[PDB]
């Protein structure tokens, strides 16, 4: 509780490079950063790509 | 074509997301178990119904 989000949402303003925070702490499925072949029925891509895609831009903070 | 006409399309999946929702409805869900139930019925959603992890999100579900 030192701030480190809002402290990281703020560099990454006056940088003005796109801002968005991602948690992995206690994660297991490595396949949330990898998605799945797109064979499986309702295969969803990396949560990654989802990043690339809602902050429009090609270099945000993550 | 008459089952998905006549206006009974998006019923599918169903059983495990309506019925869910109404054993719910008279429950006064917390905040906490309502967001963790749509949470789990969006997983649900997104996986086939004929994976073992979808087997899984509807035990947990249950
Ligand atoms: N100097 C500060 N200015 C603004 N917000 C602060 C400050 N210090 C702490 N905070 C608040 O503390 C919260 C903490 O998040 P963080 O420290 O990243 O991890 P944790 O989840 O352990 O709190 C933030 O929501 C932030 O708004």
């Amino acid at each position: 509780g030192v701030g480190k989000t809002s402290i990281a949402r703020s560099i990454a303003r006056a940088l003005n490079r796109e801002y968005f925070r991602f948690s992995v702490g206690g994660m297991t499925d490595v396949a949330e950063i990898k998605g799945h072949r797109r064979t499986y029925v309702g295969a969803m891509p990396g949560k990654i790509i989802q990043c690339l895609k809602k902050t429009k831009t090609e270099n945000p903070l993550i | 074509i008459i089952k998905k006409e006549l206006g009974l399309e998006k019923d599918d999946k169903d059983a495990i997301e309506e019925k869910f929702r109404e054993r719910l409805k008279e429950l006064v869900v917390p905040k906490h178990v309502m967001d963790v139930v749509d949470e789990e019925l969006s997983k649900l959603g997104l996986l086939d119904n004929h994976s073992s992890e979808f087997n899984v999100t509807r035990n947990y579900l249950d």
